């Protein structure tokens, strides 16, 4: 989909629908450093495993 | 935006979308010379028509 | 593989 912004918070939804969510490492995938993309954004990735898990 | 359609079109024909960001300078260089070319090799007498 | 040490 696409990452969207309601003002303060970013979410990410489909193209076709309102239905936002968090980003997660679930609904995205890493290549490269921020040295190439033109209009890149500053925001906190967050993870569904380590929070939930330590033992 | 424009950069972020062309983007959704190279995953039309399956390229993923950081291939259009990490060379966005050279596929724009690439369209605004193969258009000069149309227009170059239209204005002559090389009747196309 | 290493990350679930605690
Ligand atoms: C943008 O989205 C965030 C995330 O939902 C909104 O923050 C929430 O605001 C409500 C107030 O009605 C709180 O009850 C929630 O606890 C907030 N959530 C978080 C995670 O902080 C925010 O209000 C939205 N901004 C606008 C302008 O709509
Ligand atoms: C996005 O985050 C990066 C990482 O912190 C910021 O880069 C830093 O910017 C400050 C201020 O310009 C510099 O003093 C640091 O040396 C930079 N560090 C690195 C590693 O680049 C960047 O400025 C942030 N951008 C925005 C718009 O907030
Ligand atoms: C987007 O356009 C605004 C003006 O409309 C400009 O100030 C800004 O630099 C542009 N964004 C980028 C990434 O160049």
């Amino acid at each position: 989909g696409v990452f969207v912004s309601n003002g303060t918070h970013w979410f990410v939804t489909q193209r076709n629908f309102y239905e936002p969510q968090i980003i997660t490492t679930d609904n995205t995938f890493v290549s490269g450093n921020c040295d190439v993309v033109i209009g890149i954004v500053n925001n906190t990735v967050y993870d569904p495993l380590q929070p939930e898990l330590d033992s | 935006p424009f950069a972020m359609q062309m983007a959704y079109r190279f995953n039309g024909i399956g390229v993923t979308q950081n291939v259009l960001y990490e060379n966005q300078k050279l596929i724009a260089n690439q369209f605004n010379s193969a258009i000069g070319k149309i227009q170059d090799s239209l204005s002559s007498t090389a009747s196309a028509l």
